[PDB]
């Protein structure tokens, strides 16, 4: 998550101040100039694993071509529940099941 | 002789259930070389295969 | 080397081609001014003993 100009709208650029050895986030069209907070300027994953259970609705319950099993709800301990694998389709994805109840939808697996 | 198939062939579906149970729970030993998945789908086809053959 | 399991894993480890990206798990750029100290916490330790 990155931010804009509170008055250009446009993308705020990180910038160092020479005088000052602080980071600043800038934008280019505008004079705009605010204090950056967190050091962390860039980070790149070589290894995911967003994708995998991020995919949740709330009427996933409402599908009929999904199984419907008996698994214990750890905060429902409903009778009935549904079952999926993951969502993250690469060709190395494990085929590890998520368990969602018709009460609170908690995501769990059975590991 | 039909009893005879019959239960080879339910055996040989009761060891793919139990190939299913164990590479859903990362239970599953993996074939260099392969993936999980490609491991999977690899002994779930030699079972049946060896079901076809003892049955006939 | 034929007959015995262990000096083969040997070779077949020094054959493999190995590059960073095969180990890296993630990468990152931090703004830290100070070169004898840092700013995140978690790293302080390891770069303080490094120093001393
Ligand atoms: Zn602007
Ligand atoms: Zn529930």
């Amino acid at each position: 998550s990155f931010r804009f100009c509170l008055e250009c709208n446009n993308m705020l650029y990180p910038k160092e101040d020479k005088e000052n050895q602080r980071l600043l986030y800038s934008c280019r069209n505008c004079d705009y100039t605010e204090l950056a907070e967190d050091p962390k300027v860039y980070r790149h994953e070589l290894i995911t694993n967003i994708g995998e259970t991020a995919g949740i609705v709330d009427d996933i319950g409402q599908d009929p071509t999904l199984p419907r099993s008996d698994k214990e709800c750890p905060e429902c301990h409903s009778r009935d529940c549904v079952f999926f694998q993951s969502q993250q389709r690469r060709k190395d994805t494990n085929m590890t099941l998520f368990y969602v109840c018709l009460n609170c939808k908690k995501t769990f697996r059975d590991e | 002789t039909m009893k005879e198939i019959t239960h080879a062939i339910s055996s040989a579906k009761e060891q793919v259930q139990e190939i299913i149970y164990k590479a859903q729970h990362n239970e599953l030993e993996l074939k260099p070389g392969m993936t999980l998945r490609e491991s999977f789908e690899g002994e779930v086809s030699r079972t049946l295969n060896d079901a076809r053959d003892s049955a006939g | 080397i034929a007959l015995d399991i262990e000096k083969a894993k040997v070779i077949q480890s020094s054959i493999e081609y190995t590059t960073l990206k095969n180990v890296t798990s993630a990468t990152e750029i931090y703004y830290d001014p100070d070169p004898t100290s840092t700013v995140i916490e978690e790293d302080f330790d390891t770069v303080e003993a490094y120093f001393s």
